[PDB]
């Protein structure tokens, strides 16, 4: 064993491995992704009962 | 041997990753914008007091059907609470005590249990028998199960101990895809609405976002310095809030491949034991080791409001699938419905 | 006549008829050397046929059943320990593990006396207890319902009005993978202690 | 098999001696062939000897020696004859 | 030579002379297919004209018992599971049924070790109590009686005065710990759940 | 191919049947003759509430003696009541829970029940011992025992699961004759006072009137829009009232061999879960999936009265064979003796 | 027989039979059947005590 | 078959060598044919020549012992139901009665296996309570006591003081001979029902 080393290195390989396709993934900038999320939330803000007034007939916890 | 070269290569690639993330790093428009949908102070009411637990509640999970909530008490008892009526469908005694997690299946007819034992329990709640019987015991777990989530109704992700969060085939009882690479037990397990990526939080303080089809871990979000208590995907599955044993929650972004933004206060120092998003995902519901919990404005980085109640820590939170309300699985032996 | 395509074994002096291939399902077994036509036999006879197998035919049964269809058989008259001995004679590792589990399941109830019986307590009211007991879990026995004295919400018609304690005997193997908990399990245990 | 998984034991005992004596044999054989043979005959003969060495490695010898042997033969017949087969007495690539 | 109205069959080491009719319990059974000669069969005991097949005769025991007698009774010391394995190899759905019924009977008999045990709750008034315990159904064992407060008619003698709790060792499932579900049953169960 | 030709042939046969019915169809004289004495609104008060149950009541059935009702709760409990004094003649645990049907025999001492067990349980009320020892346990059923009605002391009809409404000899425990032909599950049965013709209402919305004295169907009433919950014959057996999961009751006449007259209802839209006739058959009492039920005129097709006072839906109805009152197998765990 | 759509033609034969008996069975017009039902119901109205007040001892439910 | 003073039956492939005279006890049983060496029953085997009976040797044991020495001994490791079935096969009415008595003794001893089990409730106050608890019958087992609300004072020394639910493991008699009603008994039952 002068080229295998009883496979004690594999863990480090995995580390290296993931880092490679941590780099391969593109970078979407902070502000733009943030804005996308704000648009999604605010569009979904009306359909979120926590963000809207709730009549007793609206919530299944008072009917 | 050659391991030194491999480790140095890992170090330089980590440096490259930091550099690429910092290049991606820009001003967070959410923090910059202080007028985009302010949420204001919100005060919320206990509409259902699911009294009927006398021991602490460790994990509580609603189902996608969003009518029944499975809540596990570490004494070894499951209650499939009917939130709407203040009753239960089943009070299942659990052979193992100290049950950490219970996850309600997407079909709303299976339930999963992971306790201090190395066996994952799959109870088929609904059958022609008219009562609950164990659909499948899953044996062969190396470490102790901490969190689990139904990826299907015939297979499930089971973050056991020993850095294992391997996918498990319910029918055969054999893990099909093995997920290893953390340090210590994989303790947290977040299921995406994408349902294609589960980000596991362990004692490595590293939110490893794994693909649910390949053992290769999609991304390795980092920034947390403590073991990760809870992870909740955004209602898009493109980002997730990560709460660890600190006063700092971290909203990590998959598209940015970096922590989108951080939640922290000097008012709070307890570990963020449970993290969750609203239907919009604009509200971050943070349960704490503090007796009370909180809500942040998720996209304004500030506290939306404080949800004060109980007299003991709240060990888990579950938002009604629709954003109707939240159930607070606490250690004061009550599940409170806040709406 | 010992073998042409079929093999006649003499298991402990008891003649049994099988074929080479049923034994060749697992080609690591001790019977592999015996069945195949080779002069490696240290015990055989061609004066009336049949190789000499000086071993239990009583505990050869379940082992041959596993050798034929990969399934262990646990009889009520079967010493699971004895079939474990025979299985380790015929080197079936999964059968070894399964029979060990059977042995420990039997000991946790019978020879170690009935021990580690799981007990649970369940809060129920009448409307809940009726179907909970009706929907009583599989492998679990009702043990006692008791009516707690109540002044708040009268002493009846209260979600906290009855306590039902149930149980489930563990004829269960203690975990050999590690029944001793790890450090973080004990950390969470002391956290949940109070 | 005596290393119980070990190529280390064979590496210690006999993985190397084959390589070393083969290297010396090819040294002397290549010099003799250069002495006796022209361009094409020498090229095809050393090539045939290389293929026969690989033949021995697969059918007469184990597989564990395949990676070492190619490295030995690459520096014994090719890198040893870098520009001695390019040109010779009215023979070679240029001629 | 090897076949007649009767046929000699070598299950295990021993040879049973049994009619070709008796050996078949359904024309899908492997035994019947072995009754008549097939070009596929190669290994057989041509020494006495008896076909060679490789299975334990101990679990052939209850199988041949049902086949000859028409009723299956599996011994309390022998694995009904071994009988089921014998039946499944021989592909006899009828035997699948009986082994199923016997296994339900055994699970009733083994309803002390974990396997489902039926429990039920009944109401009774003080007056009715003696009747309905006395007229309590045969095959059921009384398990508990609990007094409760009287929401009507003073503190005693109430239509809801005592909860009796009884049980039955036989499980309520159609078979064992798992029965093949039906969708409309789940539909109505959801209907009644809310 | 010619299979489609035979299907066409079936279509044209049904067209001819429709034509013959339409020719048979005339103006409904009863509704136009609404100058009959008004039914008004009957203020209906229960004289005896049967709180002996504490689970929902799914089926219920008065006896031929017309004093004992066999109301079955889906928890596996039969309560052979004393309707005249509110006393429990018998309280029988059931081998399986989720029993949906219970019937009381012409014996007056035999009772039938069917759950998801797929085994029809006939209990002998009276024996030499004095306790309710089971008379027979009829196995052989494939699906769940959707409904059951006693033909004779040793003959019964079990509209089972898997499109089965076979006749069964109680003594042998075997089918007397096989009744089949429905493409949907059979869950409704009706007893004519003839006691020789049972109209089975299956899930395919097909009220097949079968003759018990033959192994083949007699008539096939249609016009339904959903699976048929319950069917009640007239006190003459000349016509039967039918209720499905629709907002209207129906009345099918055998002499007309067509839907004689429908009870349209838009004041209530809940599915007709049970149908019944009064002593005269003039009052048709409809159980509804809402708590309060109704009774309409079978003559003027208008509400004779409202069964009000319930707190949950009523799953079965049974009128006194003397017409003194009607018991309501509600879900509020009380049978209300509406006099 | 599957290739004939699992002998769905048997349903056609049964429907042939159903038409046969439905034609054989006399067809009673809606008006006169309704008249018969009126006669029976009104003739039985007085003995249907649901239509009439019941004294506090006539029924076996106030006894 | 071969002529001998004894006879060798192939009971389930197993050779029972029993004398012909002990089989002449019940001509009304199938055995008395098998003992005929003259052509009244002719049966042979192509290996030994033994007569062939397609009846099990599982429950042939106790029945053959009853034929040999006049008394059945059902081994307490084999189903008494199987012995009853074997008695039915040879339809020996005395043997039927004996095995049914054994099954009744089983059911009385196994009343918690779902078979007959009788229950009652006594009514007493403490003074008589001690007496009749002490003077409880041999066979009747106390199962539960309960208090009932006392309008006198708050507790003891009221006639309505304690119900005493007691039980007894009662024998279940195989049907067809027991629980057969009578007409005047039913008349009186109807009289007393109200």
């Amino acid at each position: 064993m002068a080229s295998n080393n009883t496979a004690s290195i594999a863990q480090a390989r995995k580390l290296v491995e993931q880092l490679k396709m941590e780099a391969n993934i593109d970078r979407i900038k902070v502000s733009k992704a943030a804005a996308d999320l704000m648009a999604y939330c605010e569009a979904h803000a009306k359909e979120d009962p926590l963000l809207t007034p709730v009549p007793a007939s609206e919530n299944p916890f008072r009917e | 041997s050659e391991l030194d070269q491999l480790r140095q290569e890992a170090e330089q690639l980590k440096n490259q990753i930091r550099d690429a993330r910092k290049a991606c790093a820009d001003a967070t428009l959410s923090q910059i914008t202080n007028n985009i949908d302010p949420v204001g102070r919100i005060q919320m009411r206990t509409r259902r007091t699911l009294r009927g637990h006398l021991a602490k509640i460790y994990a509580m999970h609603w189902g996608t059907d969003s009518r029944l909530l499975v809540s596990a008490s570490q004494d070894g008892k499951l209650i499939i609470w009917d939130s709407y009526t203040t009753n239960k469908v089943h009070a299942i005694p659990l052979r193992s005590s100290w049950v950490m997690t219970c996850a309600y299946a997407p079909s709303g007819n299976y339930v999963a249990c992971g306790g201090l034992d190395n066996i994952c329990s799959i109870y088929n709640l609904k059958t022609r028998e008219g009562n609950v019987r164990v659909s499948r015991e899953l044996a062969g777990h190396t470490g102790y199960l901490s969190c689990c989530r139904f990826l299907d109704d015939n297979q499930i992700v089971t973050s056991s101990g020993d850095t294992t969060c391997a996918l498990w085939d319910i029918e055969t009882g054999q893990q099909t895809t093995t997920f290893t690479g953390h340090t210590g037990d994989v303790m947290s397990l977040s299921l995406a609405p994408d349902t294609r990526l589960f980000v596991s939080g362990a004692c490595d303080a590293s939110a490893k976002l794994w693909d649910v089809r390949e053992g290769m871990c999609r991304q390795t979000f980092t920034g947390h310095e403590s073991d990760i208590n809870a992870i909740c995907f955004f209602p898009n599955g493109n980002a997730f809030a990560t709460g660890s044993d600190d006063a700092t929650c971290r909203l990590f972004d998959l598209r940015a491949d970096q922590e989108l933004m951080t939640y922290s206060h000097d008012n709070i120092i307890c570990g963020i034991t449970s993290v969750s998003f609203s239907k919009s995902g604009r509200l971050l519901l943070a349960g704490y080791d503090d007796f009370n919990c909180n809500v942040w404005d998720a996209l304004k980085a500030d506290r939306a409001g404080v949800l004060a109640g109980h007299d003991n820590r709240v060990s888990c939170l579950g938002v009604t699938d629709d954003g109707m309300a939240v159930a607070t699985g606490s250690w004061d032996s009550f599940l409170k419905i806040w709406n | 006549g010992s073998v042409s395509k079929w093999v006649r074994l003499n298991v402990g002096g008891t003649y049994f008829l099988t074929t080479r291939q049923t034994l060749c399902r697992d080609p690591k077994s001790f019977l592999y050397r015996l069945c195949q036509a080779d002069p490696d036999l240290d015990s055989d006879k061609d004066e009336t046929g049949a190789y000499l197998i000086d071993r239990d035919p009583t505990y050869f049964g379940p082992v041959l059943n596993y050798l034929r269809h990969g399934k262990l058989v646990i009889n009520k008259d079967l010493a699971e320990e004895g079939v474990l001995e025979e299985a380790e004679f015929y080197n079936i590792t999964s059968l070894i593990k399964l029979v060990k589990d059977k042995i420990r399941e039997r000991d946790s109830k019978t020879s170690q006396v009935p021990v580690k019986h799981v007990y649970r307590v369940l809060q129920c009211q009448e409307e809940e207890l009726t179907q909970m007991v009706s929907t009583m879990s599989d492998g679990w026995k009702f043990e006692q319902l008791v009516s707690i004295g109540s002044s708040y919400n009268y002493g009846n018609e209260d979600q906290a009005e009855f306590l039902c304690v149930v149980s489930k005997e563990l004829h269960n193997t203690p975990y050999g993978t590690a029944s001793e908990p790890s450090e973080k399990a004990k950390i969470l245990q002391e956290r949940g202690s109070r | 098999i005596l290393g119980l998984e070990g190529r280390s034991v064979y590496e210690e005992d006999f993985e190397a001696p084959f390589l070393e004596m083969s290297a010396e044999f090819f040294q002397m054989e290549s010099q003799k062939f250069l002495a006796e043979n022209s361009a094409s005959v020498y090229i095809k003969k050393v090539e045939a000897r290389i293929n026969e060495e690989i033949e021995r490695v697969m059918h007469c010898l184990d597989k564990s020696t395949e990676e070492p042997i190619v490295k030995v033969v690459e520096r014994e017949l090719i890198s040893k004859h870098m520009k001695t087969i390019v040109e010779m007495e009215n023979s070679g690539l240029v001629h």
